[PDB]
RNA sequence: CGACUCUUAGCGGUGGAUCACUCGGCUCGUGCGUCGAUGAAGAACGCAGCUAGCUGCGAGAAUUAAUGUGAAUUGCAGGACACAUUGAUCAUCGACACUUCGAACGCACUUGCGGCCCCGGGUUCCUCCCGGGGCUACGCCUGUCUGAGCGUCGCU
RNA sequence: AGAUCUUGGUGGUAGUAGCAAAUAUUCAAACGAGAACUUUGAAGGCCGAAGUGGAGAAGGGUUCCAUGUGAACAGCAGUUGA
RNA sequence: CUAAGGCUAAAUACCGGCACGAGACCGAUAGUCAACAAGUACCGUAAGGGAAAGUUGAAAAGAACUUUGAAGAGAGAGUUCA
RNA sequence: CGCGACCUCAGAUCAGACGUGGCGACCCGCUGAAUUUAAGCAUAUUAGUCAGCGGAGGAGAAGAAACUAACCAGGAUUCCCUCAGUAACGGCGAGUGAACAGGGAAGAGCCCAGCGCCGAAUCCCCGCCCCGCGGCGGGGCGCGGGACAUGUGGCGUACGGAA
């Protein structure tokens, strides 16, 4: 039976959590993430899905360092200085 | 009218700036006029509201010449609480009625070094403007 | 965005329209019909000295 | 299962910790607009990502 | 489908044109930016002419336009040579030079060297050190007679 | 009775570490009080002690870092955390000295044929 | 030449695109050698290359690389240009002599394809519909 | 007479249209036009007295310092705070700090296991155990050291 | 006013079909506002060791345990409950 | 004109980013999918797909207290200009 | 039958540097369809476009003629107007399709190799001293190392150049 009876046999996970990109698309048997292609040095990204690009583009996360870069840019990336003490 | 191309007259932008202002400029927004005697003594017109100054209400249900001291500046709700400006609720307890600082007039200022310093700063700027426009 | 928002007019026609607008500003009936409350203006082609 | 890796156990721990009702005093805050935890999950209604 | 009389039309709209459409809503802004840059440059080169170096007198090439005359890129090296101007000093005093232009006829040569002599006569040279006028010009003719020139220097006129 | 950053800077390392240890002990006791019911005042004192620990730690770290900066001033090679962190691209670009130095030919040109200040009569 | 990398030579489409053999790469083999040298030595800058020998099955080129961070390169004008950020991986953008030849650049009637800097620049200029404000 | 059904109206329900509003979009224009091995983007996990989300932050964790400001934050509680033997809050942000994955860097990971050098302890220098600190990726450039060659030679 | 139009809401059908696979329940008492369904006791049966028993793997992820509630859910109910 | 070596600013482009200004545009089935804890809830093994959801009041002054009910729910009373 | 010099290679957790990955609207180099139109369809068209790969910068690319021209001649590149839906291409069918001159925006030019001359005049690194720090430079010294005659530097580049 291709229907209900065969749905009882699925007890073996094909995909697991990926250490990059944190997505449940890491093929256990191929050792390749279906979303980011983790063992590849470059992120998997395609232009035929702009929605997929904007789901995980820059700015969709924290930008812990880019926020400071954007703030530091407005003062010429000054370093080693402090405001004049009171 | 407004000629500076870097200040906006957009209604949505002004309202967003007003309702999301930080408290250090919510203090500036929540300013109150001074009384005629105070306006004469100190050459200033308005003053940001403060914890322990005495005001009277000039608009609304609590109009009158009775002088009540401010007891809370609730900058999150853009209101202030006054001593005798309060109402009874159902269970018989009294709750302060928040009224806008622009609807009161300050009849005595809570003075420390900071308020005094702001007072000479405003007065000197107004004097400079009067001497320029004379 | 390419709706052709702008129209170009012949320069002679624009000057013609300016002349017609100026000529109609010297007739009290037309300025009254624009609702301009000219009842105590001493002279409709109202000219003041250069001190202004 | 009873056998599990450390990462799986940690993931399930977080999913346990964030599956609780809102505190009662949240509805007293100014401009709340929050009525209940709309991200509540039941182990039998919907299944986790893993 | 054709309909009665009419012109056989061939619109070139078979090639996904809407992805490459250039609107001109920044044209007034571009003009403002260009004017501001022009004024800033004119302020930078304070006594120097605003339009730039002097250009030679140049006849238009083909049989359609050879009756007209216009301004060229720069003065040919033979014009500079007979005008007595070094080819490396000319650019310092605002003379545009064109090393790759030749002088086929003597009339254009002589016209351009009269142009160069007239420009050199009309030039006011500021000394490198204002307190030390070595050989440039008298201080009197550069006190108040110096003024930034607006428009092309000695415009080419038919 | 809060602790401030200003009056910590004059102290030296031993009493700074002593005060940090005492603050850590007090924070541990406050957590013990938190898990055993405790009182609301002791619960509120948790944040005060945590910020005091942060203050002591940042004073210690700043003093150590500035001492290291004074030690490595004037040295050819410095630790990467002591070097400026403008931008990777900004760190790869040429310094002022090798940016503004010219060939002998170029400076001979600038000496022989300098740009002149001139005006043209109309 | 460049055999089309399709399975079993099957290019599904119209017969004008059925070609699998007798096809040619648009860039010379010298450009390919320069690109491989630049890709392997990513911290160096390709300057030029030249021909040193060939076989029936191999062509040999020697590629000149410059280390942009050596002080001899970095302190010397007329050579500091290669140290600029804009001059990295020139051979992958077709800016070396071997890579430039395949772009169809030049002056005059034979090189009308690349007026504007490239084929794509000219194509965009000639295929853009200039809709002014006043038509 | 009633029930039932139909039509119309009053009222009450169900439903959320219309209208009014708008801290949102869309479009146009302007000025800048700046990421990363000094570890980016992204991800995971944690951090609040009471806190699940959002937001902010990183074991110094809903923030430290500094500067400006100048009496609040607030849902409750608590406790500061002579505002001058210096100051709540907010803003700015140049000092400091910044867990684990991730180009991700000792090897490997749906697990875990090493090696080298210092420090402390159990030891009472000797190297076993425990803890801490610093190193240990690939490619490549200049130089250094150590080498290889029945490669080319010289002397013996 | 139509497009087997899009989205949302609402009728008749209609208190209708239906809540019928695997033999079966009954008496008394307790708690409780409220008991065919909870709990205790007594009786009658069933699974009958290739079990409706006792334990695991995969998978689930807190469903485990105790206390409390009776809004919603457990297609009747519930004082019971994954 | 002088190939098979090299550099070079400006005018030029900009549906990504930082920060702004504006509009004969839209007005919660519209306008971005997203005016709101939205690339969220949820679906699929995965690539990926992807919503719905704005408005008390000027101020909570958010209905004290009595009364029937086990409660939900009511009848009075009260706040409010409503 | 060892010791040296060079050449060509190798190792190092050697000293000090550099690259990787992201974004990718604009830009550069490749690769590259078919739907579609032709009232069918195969060349053609869609289109050197979508998809795919690589590489940058605040812009990029191009760029100072192995040019346009045929005139009484202009004079690097890039952009706008026009040339012009034109010359031309095309089952000469559907369709495709520039350039020169002209008017403007901007305007800027230059450097090597080679031929030569000058006692390698040249460059890098390591130690020491002084001036500075704030992007790490300036000066002086070292019978201090290395690169380099298998060619560094100065003059000099087609507009001629040198003596
Ligand atoms: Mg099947
Ligand atoms: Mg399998
Ligand atoms: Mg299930
Ligand atoms: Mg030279
Ligand atoms: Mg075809
Ligand atoms: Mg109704
Ligand atoms: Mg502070
Ligand atoms: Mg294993
Ligand atoms: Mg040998
Ligand atoms: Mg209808
Ligand atoms: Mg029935
Ligand atoms: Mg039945
Ligand atoms: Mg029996
Ligand atoms: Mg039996
Ligand atoms: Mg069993
Ligand atoms: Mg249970
Ligand atoms: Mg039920
Ligand atoms: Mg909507
Ligand atoms: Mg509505
Ligand atoms: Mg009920
Ligand atoms: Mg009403
Ligand atoms: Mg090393
Ligand atoms: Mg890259
Ligand atoms: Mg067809
Ligand atoms: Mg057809
Ligand atoms: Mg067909
Ligand atoms: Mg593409
Ligand atoms: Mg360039
Ligand atoms: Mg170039
Ligand atoms: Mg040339
Ligand atoms: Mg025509
Ligand atoms: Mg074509
Ligand atoms: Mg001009
Ligand atoms: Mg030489
Ligand atoms: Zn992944």
């Amino acid at each position: 039976t291709k229907g209900t009876s065969s749905f009882g046999k699925r007890r073996n996970k094909t995909h697991t959590l990926c250490r990059r990109c944190g997505s449940k698309a890491y093929h256990l048997q191929k050792s390749t993430c279906g979303k980011c292609g983790y063992p590849a040095k470059r992120k998997r990204k395609y232009n035929w899905s702009a929605k997929a690009k904007r789901r995980n583009t820059t700015g969709t996360g924290r930008m812990r360092h880019l926020k400071i870069v954007y703030r530091r840019f407005r003062h010429g990336f000054r370093e080693g200085t402090t405001p004049k003490p009171k | 009218m407004k000629f500076n191309p870097f200040v906006t007259s957009d209604r949505s932008k002004n309202r967003k700036r007003h309702f999301n202002a930080p408290s250090h400029i919510r203090r500036k927004i929540m300013s109150s006029p001074l009384s005629k005697e105070l306006r004469q003594k100190y050459n200033v017109r308005s003053m940001p509201i403060r914890k322990d100054d005495e005001v009277q209400v000039v608009r609304g249900h609590y109009k009158g010449q009775q002088i009540g001291k401010v007891v809370q500046v609730y900058r999150k709700k853009y209101v202030i609480y006054i001593e005798r400006v309060q109402r009874e609720k159902a269970n018989g307890t009294t709750v302060h009625v928040g009224i806008h600082p622009s609807k009161v007039v300050i009849t005595r200022l809570k003075l420390d070094k900071d308020r005094k310093k702001i007072l000479e700063r405003k007065a000197k700027s107004r004097q400079v403007g009067k001497e320029k426009g004379k | 965005t390419w709706r052709r928002w702008h129209r170009r007019v012949n320069t002679t026609q624009k000057r013609y329209a300016i002349c017609s607008a100026l000529a109609a500003s010297a007739l009290p009936a037309l300025v009254m019909s624009k609702g301009h409350r000219i009842e105590e203006v001493p002279e409709l082609p109202l000219v003041v000295e250069d001190k202004v | 299962s009873s056998h599990k890796t450390f990462r799986i156990k940690r993931f399930l721990a977080k999913k346990q910790k964030q599956n609780r009702p809102i505190p009662q005093w949240i509805r007293m805050k100014t401009g709340n607009k929050i009525r209940y935890n709309s991200k509540r999950r039941h182990w039998r209604r919907t299944k986790l990502g893993l | 489908a054709p309909s009665r009389n009419g012109m056989v039309l061939k619109p070139h709209f078979h090639k996904d044109w809407q992805r490459r459409v250039a609107t001109w809503f920044n044209q007034p802004a571009r003009k403002i930016r260009r004017r501001k840059a022009r004024q800033a440059k004119a302020r930078r080169i304070a006594p120097r002419p605003a339009s730039g170096p002097i250009r030679p007198i140049v006849r238009c090439p083909t049989v359609r336009y050879h009756t007209k005359v216009r301004a060229g890129r720069g003065f040919s090296l033979e014009e500079l040579r007979v005008a007595g101007i070094h080819k490396k000093v000319a650019r310092t005093i605002g003379i545009s030079v064109d090393p790759r232009r030749r002088n086929k006829s003597t009339e254009s040569l002589q016209a351009n060297v009269q142009r160069l002599k007239e420009y050199r006569s009309k030039l006011i040279l500021f000394p490198r050190k204002p307190s030390a006028p070595k050989k440039g010009d008298s201080s009197a003719e550069e006190l108040k007679l110096a003024t930034q020139l607006t428009g092309p220097v000695m415009p080419v006129r038919n | 009775a809060k602790i401030k950053a200003r009056d910590l800077r004059g102290k030296k390392k031993e009493e700074l570490l002593k005060q940090l240890d005492d603050l850590k002990v007090e924070l541990s006791q406050l957590r013990v009080a938190k898990v055993t019911g405790g009182a609301a005042s002791k619960l509120s004192k948790i944040r005060v002690v945590r910020k005091s620990i942060a203050r002591v730690l940042t004073v210690i770290n700043q003093t150590q870092k500035e001492n290291l900066r004074k030690f490595y001033k004037g040295k050819k090679y410095k630790p990467l955390d002591l070097r400026p962190k403008k931008t990777r691209a900004m760190r790869r670009r040429l310094n002022k000295h090798e940016e503004n130095l010219k060939t002998k030919k170029q400076q001979r040109k600038e000496r022989l044929y300098p740009l002149r200040k001139y005006a043209v009569k109309a | 030449g460049r055999k089309r990398p399709v399975p079993k030579g099957a290019t599904y489409g119209k017969p004008v695109h059925h070609g699998v053999n007798q096809l040619k790469f648009a860039r010379s083999l010298q450009s390919v050698a320069e690109e491989r040298a630049g890709r392997h030595c990513g911290a160096l800058r390709v300057l030029n290359s030249y021909w040193v020998g060939e076989d029936s099955t191999y062509k040999f080129f020697e590629v000149i690389l410059i280390d942009p961070f050596h002080k001899a390169i970095r302190r010397n004008p007329d050579t500091q240009w290669i140290t600029k950020p804009v001059h990295k991986h020139r051979e992958m953008r077709g800016l070396t002599s071997a890579g430039r030849k395949s772009r169809g650049l030049g002056k005059g009637h034979k090189f009308h394809h690349t007026i504007g800097g490239s084929r794509r620049a000219a194509w965009r200029r000639r295929n853009t519909l200039q809709l002014h404000r006043y038509r």
